[PDB]
């Protein structure tokens, strides 16, 4: 069964440039590019037998498609990265039709540099169910992890997905719904990570007093 | 080049209705007897899935109950009996004419009751506003459709330009939607003023729900 398994996450500055790999076991080499939450957008395509090539034109003398025969490996070269080419990278080999993906490679390409969470309380306020939880605020880059009580605590939870702030950090909130009648019993702590910084920080999360 | 574009963008369909979503292109598809155009189904974090090809043919393990129409300029796809597993994006490619373009994507979702969400805002944390900055947090949680306006309201001054949201996929269990929205204010800015309002517009609810805190008495 045919199978591309590309190369993992990249974070690079502007005007710098990257190189993703594809792997094939088990024809075109397509590579397509999307966006978060946007639509999908043709980079180029290279035949491996010829070395021929063609591009879109928004990629002349950005893009480079090659192949390593040997190693039955695609790889797709971008160059003066700009914030505009964050997007999931997919190399996909064509039927002719695009019939098989890979998993996808997510590029960043942002001025900021890496930068651990401030976590800050979300605390309920006075009637039946509380909500609280978790400001995860000026990270970067993505992903950060949140839980709640080691995951224990998973009914109810909302973890959203960040906005990248005009900062440029990221910043998301996690919120869970519980019983008022267990704030007296029961603590709430949300568990936050962040690899590409080691933090790792748990916050409790109780309501405020001083009425 | 050539442009295509689906309609509708948002569809909400139960589990055994028969939905068809439609492709349409600024140039004709069709060369050689070839209609050149793909369609495309993605979940929320993982890549495209082809499922047909040609306009009309089935991709490997693709199941029957999709289905493809069309020649030229307008192509369908129809999904006969929706199951759980077809609410989904669907993208339509054309494959004639180089740039392979996609089409913008349909988000087929699942259509359940209308449900008011709750509102809860949050003042910020002491220990964020010695910091210099103020965030003040709204939820509006577990509600459907997905359509909702939240408005900040600081002194009763609606706020443009200094919010942001998100929103969660679709709940699994319930069906719902939730949303976050943060008000970002300097400390000094902040401590100017004394109501900060979260004013909540949704089909579920007669007339707007206004959830505030006053600062200091906090």
């Amino acid at each position: 069964e045919v199978q591309l398994v590309q190369s993992g996450a990249e974070v690079k500055k502007p005007g710098s440039s990257v190189k993703v790999s594809c792997k094939a076991s088990g024809s075109n080499i397509h590579w397509v590019r999307q966006a978060p939450g946007q639509s999908l957008e043709w980079i180029g395509y290279i035949y491996p037998y010829n070395g021929g090539t063609d591009y879109n034109q928004k990629f002349k003398n950005r893009a480079t498609l090659t192949v390593d025969n040997p190693t039955n490996t695609a790889y797709m070269e971008l160059s003066s990265l700009r914030s505009e080419d964050t997007a999931f990278y997919y190399c996909v080999n064509g039927n002719p039709w695009l019939a098989y993906w890979g998993q996808g490679t997510l590029v960043t390409v942002s001025s900021a540099s890496t930068k651990g969470p401030s976590v800050f309380p979300l605390a309920p306020s006075s009637g039946g169910t509380a909500a609280l939880g978790c400001l995860v605020k000026d990270y970067f880059p993505e992903p950060v992890t949140v839980s709640w009580n080691s995951g224990a605590l998973t009914s109810g939870v909302h973890t959203f997905p960040a906005v990248l702030q005009s900062s440029g950090l990221y910043s998301l909130s996690s919120v869970v719904t519980v019983p008022s009648s267990s704030l007296g019993t029961q603590t709430y702590i949300c568990n936050v990570n962040h690899k590409p910084s080691n933090t790792k920080v748990d916050k409790k999360v109780e309501p405020k007093s001083c009425d | 080049d050539i442009q295509l574009t689906q309609s509708p963008s948002t569809l909400s369909a139960s589990v055994g209705d028969r939905v068809t979503i439609t492709c349409r292109a600024s140039e004709s598809l069709d060369n050689y007897g070839i209609r050149f155009l793909t369609w495309f189904q993605q979940k929320p974090g993982k890549a495209p899935k082809l499922l047909m090809y040609a306009a009309s043919n089935q991709g490997s393990g693709v199941p029957s109950r999709f289905s493809g129409s069309g020649s030229g300029t307008e192509f369908t796809l129809t999904i006969s009996s929706l199951q759980p597993d077809d609410f989904a994006t669907y993208y339509c490619q054309q494959t004639k004419e180089v740039p392979w373009s996609f089409g913008q994507g349909t988000k087929v979702e699942v259509k359940r009751t209308v449900a008011a969400p709750s509102v809860f805002i949050f003042p910020p944390s002491d220990e964020q506003l010695k910091s210099g900055t103020a965030s003040v947090v709204c939820l509006l949680n577990n509600f459907y459709p997905r359509e909702a306006k939240v408005q900040w309201k600081v002194d009763n001054a609606l706020q443009s330009g200094n919010s942001q949201e998100s929103v969660t996929e679709q709940d699994s269990k319930d069906s719902t939607y939730s949303l976050s929205s943060t008000l970002t204010l300097s400390k000094a800015d902040y401590e100017k003023h004394k109501v900060y309002a979260c004013e909540v517009t949704h089909q579920g609810l007669s007339s707007p729900v206004t959830k505030s805190f006053n600062r200091g008495e906090c």
